[PDB]
RNA sequence: UAGGGACGGUCGGGGGCAUCAGUAUUCAAUUGUCAGAGGUGAAAUUCUUGGAUUUAUUGAAGACUAACUACUGCGAAAGCAUUUGCCAAGGACGUUUUCAUUAAUCAAGAACGAAAGUUAGGGGAUCGAAGAUGAUCAGAUACCGUCGUAGUCUUAA
C-alpha cells in the first residue's frame, strides 16, 4: 500500500488571485450538474477551468452540500454508485465467459465491499433501509 | 397467453425470468408476423432474467437461436452463439451452434461445426468426438466416424477412449452395423482385459440389440471366466435373464451351471 | 570450373551419415552410411567408420564428377543431444584429404524451436 | 572460406582481453584466425588461406562460445583436440513450479558440490549447471552419460543413484 | 504520511474468448539411392529390397512457445512467457477532485487447483457411471423409477 493523495494547503482562504465571484462558482457548479456530472467530477474541472482549488474554501460550504441545497441531490451516494456498477459490469462479464474464476474472486471482493460501506450508509440512514443490494 | 408486444409486457410482471415463456412469446409474435419485436423479446429476456443465472440467459440464447435458425439469418445464429458465449462457456455455445444448424438441416454448416469442435473441443476432450460420430452417424458413414472418433480419440488422453469405443460399439449396435460393433466390442475388452466394464458393455449392447447367442453366450463366459461369485452370479443371472427373453430355458439353467461352476474353487 | 554437390553429412550418436546429393538436394548420390564399413556394431560412430565412409563417397563423387562440395553438418537435434558425434570431424577432413574440394561450413541440425516434452 | 563469431557478456571482456594472447596462440598453431570486438562485445573466428584442416573452424567457434559460456581458458582449449566436444543440456522445460525447479537443480549440484565433482570424475567431463542449463565439456560417453543423468535428475530420481551405477559399471566393466 | 471512491497518463509473461505465427516431433503422399538402421557399456524386442535409415518437396495431427529469460515482472495463492483484437479487472504514481470514520485481526462456509491414480493379485456387502426399460415436450439415453459391469474396498509398483 502507497502514500498517494492531496496535500490540502495550510490557507483556509482565498487564494488572493482569484478575482472571480464567489456565487457565479455555485451557479457553474448546478450549470454542470443538471448538465449531469458526478461531484468528483464537478471539483475537477472546476479546478481544472474555471480555476478553483476546492469549491468548500471558496464558497460557503462543500458542494454535495451545494447540490443538496440547491435540490439537486443524488440517489444513491457516489461511491457506493461507482461500486454497484463495477459489480454489474463484472457481473456482465462473468455471466458471459463462465471460466474467468479471476473475475469471479474479484466479484467477491467487490460485493464484500459493496456491503461495508452499505451498512456504512444504513446505520447513518443516507439511504434508507430496504435496500438490500438489488 | 402473453403472445403480443403488450399483453406479454403486462402480463410478464409476475415473472420476468420467465424463460419458456419468453420463448414461446418470441415464437408467437414470429408466427404472428413480428420478427422485429419477436427478437427484441429474444434479447431482453436474458436481460429481464438473473445476472447469476446462467442457464436462463443460455435458454435465452437457444431460443433467440431457434427463432434464427427457423425464420431468421446465420448472422444472428452466430450473434446468438456469441450471445451464447456472452451467455455461457464457449464450448457449449459452439454446440448449441451445431445443434441449430442440425436442426435447420445444413450438411456443411454441421460438418464445419464438428471440425471446429473436433480441433479444439476435440483436443480437450471427447464431446467433440461424440458430436463428431453424431454427424457421421446421422450422415450415415460408419467408417468416417469411427475415423474421426478415432483421430479426436488420438488428439485427446486415451484414458477416457476406452469408454469412448465402448459408447461407439453401443451407438453402432444402436444403428450402425452389428459385426463393426461386434469388433469395436472385442477391441474393447481387449484395452481392458482386467475389467468386465466392457464385457457386460457388450452383453447390454447385444441384447439391447437383439443379439441373444451374442449375448447371453458370451456373458457366460464371463461369468465362467476369471471372475469371482457376485461378479459371476451378475453376469449369468443377466445372461439367464437374456435368454429366457429369447426363450431358452436349458440354456438360462446352463447359465447358473457355469455360475456354480465358477464360484466353488 | 568447379562442381558442387552437397555433403548432408549427419553425425549423430550411435551412427555417422555421408549422403552427397546435387545442389538442390532432390537427387542424391553415393551414401556411404558408417555402420556399414565395418561393423563391431559398436564402432559404427567411431571416426575410422567415418573416414572409410567419407573416402569411399569421395571415390564415387570423383567417378559422377563432383570435385567439390557444399558440406552441411547435421546433429540428431530434436529434442535430444544437438551436438555432433566422432564423426562429424572426421568425415569432413577424409572428404579433404581424399581430393575432393570443401565449401560453405555450416549446421543445419534441427534446433526444437520450443518443442514438446510436457 | 568460413567465419563464425559469438557475442559475449560485459563482464567477461577484463578476463577474454587476459587470455585472448593464448587464445591466439592456440589457434595460430591450427593456422586460423580470430578477433575480439570490445565495443559490440564479440569473438569472432574466421578460416584463413593457410588451413588445411577444414573441421578446426568448428572446434574453433565452440571455442569462442565456451569463453562466451564461461569455462576457463585452460579448461576450454581442451576442445581443440579431437576426442572432446560440447554438450548444452536445457533443464528448464521439465517441472512447473520455481521452488521445485531451483530444488532439483541444487540437487543436480549437490552438497558442497559432492555430486557434480564426483559426476565430473566419474563421467571424465567439465559440467556447469548455470541458470536454466548444464553445459558440459567431455567425451561422447561422458557427454551420453551426463545427458542421461540430468535428463533423469530433472525428474524425480535422485542422481546418487547415477553416480551409484557408474561406480558399479566402471568397476564392473573393469573385469 | 487512517479508509473508500472518481479522474489522468499508464504498467504487467494477471485472467477469459477469438485470431495469428513458429520450428520440432509423429504419420501419410511423391521422388532420388541402396542394405542395412534403431538402441546399448555391450546386446536384444522392433524397422527393413510393396525400399527401411538419409535427402528433397509437400500435407495432416496433437502439443508447445527454443534462445532473448534475469536472485527481473505480474497474480490472493496454486501459478502465468508467440502476434493481434475484444471483454472486463488490478496495482503503483500524479491530484489545491469527492465521502467523512465509513476502520484492523482472525472460530463455520467456498471458488481454486501444484494437488493425484503408473501395473498386478484379491473380497464385492452397499452404491454404481457404461447399457437397457414407461409418460413430459416439433425434439428429452438427463428429470421421475429400477435391473445392472468396472469402480467404490484392500495390497506392492
Amino acid at each position: 500500500k502507497g502514500i498517494s493523495s492531496s496535500a490540502i494547503p495550510y490557507s483556509r482562504n482565498a487564494p488572493a488571485w482569484f478575482k472571480l465571484s464567489s456565487e457565479s462558482v455555485i451557479e457553474q457548479i448546478v450549470k454542470y450538474a443538471r448538465k449531469g456530472l458526478t461531484p468528483s467530477q464537478i471539483g475537477v474541472l472546476l479546478r481544472d477551468a474555471h480555476g478553483v482549488t476546492q469549491a468548500r474554501v471558496i464558497t460557503g460550504n462543500k458542494i454535495m452540500r451545494i447540490l443538496k441545497s440547491n435540490g439537486l441531490a443524488p440517489e444513491i451516494p457516489e461511491d457506493l454508485y461507482y461500486l454497484i456498477k463495477k459489480a454489474v459490469s463484472v457481473r456482465k462479464h462473468l455471466e458471459r465467459n463462465r471460466k474467468d474464476k479471476d473475475a469471479k474472486f474479484r466479484l467477491i471482493l467487490i460485493e464484500s465491499r459493496i456491503h461495508r460501506l452499505a451498512r456504512y450508509y444504513r446505520t447513518v440512514a443516507v439511504l434508507p433501509p430496504n435496500w438490500k443490494y438489488e | 397467453a402473453p403472445e403480443s408486444v403488450a399483453d406479454f409486457e403486462r402480463l410478464l410482471i409476475g415473472n420476468p425470468n420467465s424463460s419458456v415463456v419468453w420463448m414461446n412469446y418470441m415464437a408467437f409474435q414470429l408466427q404472428l408476423s413480428e420478427i422485429e419485436k419477436a427478437r427484441e423479446l429474444a434479447e431482453r429476456a436474458l436481460k429481464t432474467i438473473n445476472f447469476r443465472e446462467e442457464a436462463e440467459k443460455l435458454n435465452i440464447w437457444i431460443a433467440m437461436l431457434n427463432l434464427e435458425n427457423t425464420f431468421g439469418t446465420e448472422e444472428t445464429l452466430e450473434e446468438v452463439f456469441s450471445r451464447a458465449c456472452q451467455y455461457m462457456d464457449s464450448y457449449t455455445i459452439h454446440t448449441k451452434l451445431l445443434g441449430i444448424y442440425e436442426i435447420s438441416e445444413k450438411f456443411d454448416k454441421a460438418a464445419e461445426l464438428f471440425k471446429a469442435t473436433a480441433k479444439k473441443f476435440g483436443g480437450e476432450k471427447v464431446s467433440i468426438w461424440v458430436s463428431w460420430g453424431d454427424f457421421l452417424i446421422s450422415h450415415n458413414e460408419e467408417q468416417e466416424a469411427r475415423t474421426i472418433l478415432g483421430n479426436a480419440l488420438k488428439a485427446l488422453p486415451k484414458r477416457n477412449h476406452i469408454e469412448v469405443v465402448r459408447k461407439f460399439a453401443q451407438l453402432e449396435f444402436a444403428k450402425g452395423d452389428p459385426e463393426r460393433g461386434r469388433s469395436l466390442f472385442e477391441g474393447l475388452v481387449a484395452d481392458a482385459p482386467k475389467r468386465i466394464d466392457l464385457w457386460n458393455v457388450y452383453v447390454d449392447q447385444e441384447v439391447k440389440a437383439k443379439d441373444k447367442k451374442k449375448v447371453e453366450d458370451l456373458f457366460e463366459r464371463i461369468i465362467t471366466k476369471k471372475i469371482t461369485r457376485k461378479q459371476a452370479k451378475f453376469f449369468f443371472n443377466k445372461w439367464l435373464q437374456f435368454e429366457e427373453s429369447e426363450g431358452d430355458e436349458k440354456t438360462i439353467e446352463y447359465v447358473k451351471a457355469k455360475a456354480t461352476e465358477y464360484v466353488a474353487s | 570450373s568447379q562442381v558442387f554437390g552437397v555433403a548432408r553429412i549427419y553425425a549423430s550418436f550411435n551412427d555417422t551419415f555421408v549422403h552427397v546429393t546435387d545442389l538442390s538436394g532432390k537427387e542424391t548420390i553415393a551414401r556411404v552410411t558408417g555402420g556399414m564399413k565395418v561393423k563391431a556394431d559398436r564402432d559404427e560412430s567411431s571416426p575410422y567408420a567415418a573416414m572409410l565412409a567419407a573416402q569411399d563417397v569421395a571415390a564415387k563423387c570423383k567417378e559422377v564428377g563432383i570435385t567439390a562440395v557444399h558440406v552441411k553438418i547435421r546433429a540428431t537435434g530434436g529434442t535430444r543431444t544437438k551436438t555432433p558425434g566422432p564423426g562429424g570431424q572426421a568425415a569432413l577432413r577424409a572428404l579433404a584429404r581424399s581430393g575432393l574440394r570443401i565449401g560453405r561450413i555450416e549446421d543445419v541440425t534441427p534446433v526444437p524451436s520450443d518443442s514438446t516434452r510436457k | 572460406e568460413s567465419s563464425f563469431m559469438t557475442l559475449f557478456p560485459k563482464y567477461r571482456e577484463s578476463y577474454l582481453k587476459t587470455i585472448w594472447n593464448d587464445v591466439t596462440r592456440a589457434l595460430d598453431k591450427h593456422n586460423i584466425a580470430c578477433v575480439l570486438d570490445l565495443v559490440e562485445g564479440s569473438m569472432t573466428v574466421k578460416t584463413t588461406r593457410k588451413t588445411y584442416d577444414p573441421a578446426i573452424i568448428l572446434k574453433a567457434r565452440d571455442l569462442i562460445k565456451l569463453l562466451a559460456r564461461s569455462v576457463p581458458f585452460p579448461q576450454a582449449v581442451k576442445i581443440l583436440q579431437d576426442d572432446m566436444a560440447c554438450d548444452v543440456i536445457k533443464i528448464g522445460n521439465f517441472v512447473t513450479n520455481k521452488e521445485r525447479f531451483v530444488k532439483r537443480r541444487q540437487r543436480l549440484v549437490g552438497p558442497n558440490g559432492n555430486t557434480l565433482k564426483a559426476l565430473e570424475l566419474l563421467t571424465k567431463c567439465y559440467i556447469l549447471v548455470q541458470g536454466n542449463t548444464v553445459s558440459a565439456m567431455g567425451p561422447f560417453k561422458g557427454l551420453k552419460e551426463v545427458r542421461r543423468v540430468v535428463e533423469d535428475c530433472m525428474k524425480n530420481i535422485h542422481p546418487i543413484y547415477h553416480i551409484k551405477e557408474l561406480m558399479i559399471k566402471r568397476e564392473l566393466a573393469k573385469r
